[PDB]
């Protein structure tokens, strides 16, 4: 299942 | 020890 | 001062009982009470939060459709006090339902990463309590703990079992605890593995 990490997780 | 324990 | 997540899985499984044992429930729900009067009487400085998973609501700030759901935070980062003992020991009840823990994770992380600016903390620490017997995703996971060692948040499991009448999905997360843990700390790490009775045991020795 595709998941959306939060933005700060993707600096 | 660490966490709960520490 | 430190910050202490307690992401406690509160499962429709996590009631089921075997051979009149007592309930995963009732275990985990004992260690996070003995745990937490043990800072509150001590006068602690380390503030604790509390984010549940398998509940039946839906509360957290990152839910969204098919995104974060069944999980719920029950007490955001502050100081332990006897409200909260009261709310882990009489109203905090298992779920129907079978969340995600690796979103459960995130939540805790985003809880801490968004409650802890400016504030300084001496440790991050997530503790985890489940049966294993909910399924979860593993889309993006070497990302979580990429950011777990970025942002230097320690992790700790309890389980009502030790690593060896299991079922598919059970089996399937000691696996992948194992494997998140070996990736932190190596053999260490695995050793941050325990069982609810073990660390009932450890936390009742001064």
């Amino acid at each position: 299942r595709k998941r959306i990490l939060p933005t700060w997780m993707l600096a | 020890a660490k966490g709960l324990f520490m | 001062k430190s910050a202490v997540v307690l992401c406690m899985d509160v499962g429709l499984a996590m009631s089921h009982s075997n051979q009149g044992k007592e309930s995963p429930f009732e275990q985990a729900k004992k260690v996070m009470m003995l745990f937490l009067q043990r800072q509150v009487f001590a006068e602690s400085k380390d503030e604790i939060a509390v984010v549940l998973y398998g509940t039946d609501t839906t509360d957290n700030a990152l839910a969204r459709e098919d995104q974060y759901e069944n999980i719920s935070v029950h007490r955001h980062l502050m100081l332990p006090d006897f409200d909260l003992l009261e709310q882990i020991e009489n109203v905090v009840e298992p779920g129907s339902v079978q969340a995600d823990f690796l979103d459960a994770l995130i939540v805790s992380m985003d809880l801490l990463q968004k409650e802890t600016l400016g504030k300084k903390y001496t440790r991050l620490h997530i503790a985890v309590f489940s049966d294993l017997s909910s399924p979860f995703s593993v889309d993006q996971l070497e990302v979580i703990i990429a950011n777990l060692k970025k942002a230097e948040i320690t992790l700790q499991f309890f389980l009502p079992f030790s690593v060896d009448g299991l079922s598919d999905q059970q089996k399937e997360g000691i696996e992948m605890v194992r494997k998140i843990m070996f990736s932190l700390d190596g053999e260490e790490g695995l050793s941050e593995v325990f069982t609810f009775r073990d660390a009932l045991e450890r936390l009742s020795i001064f």
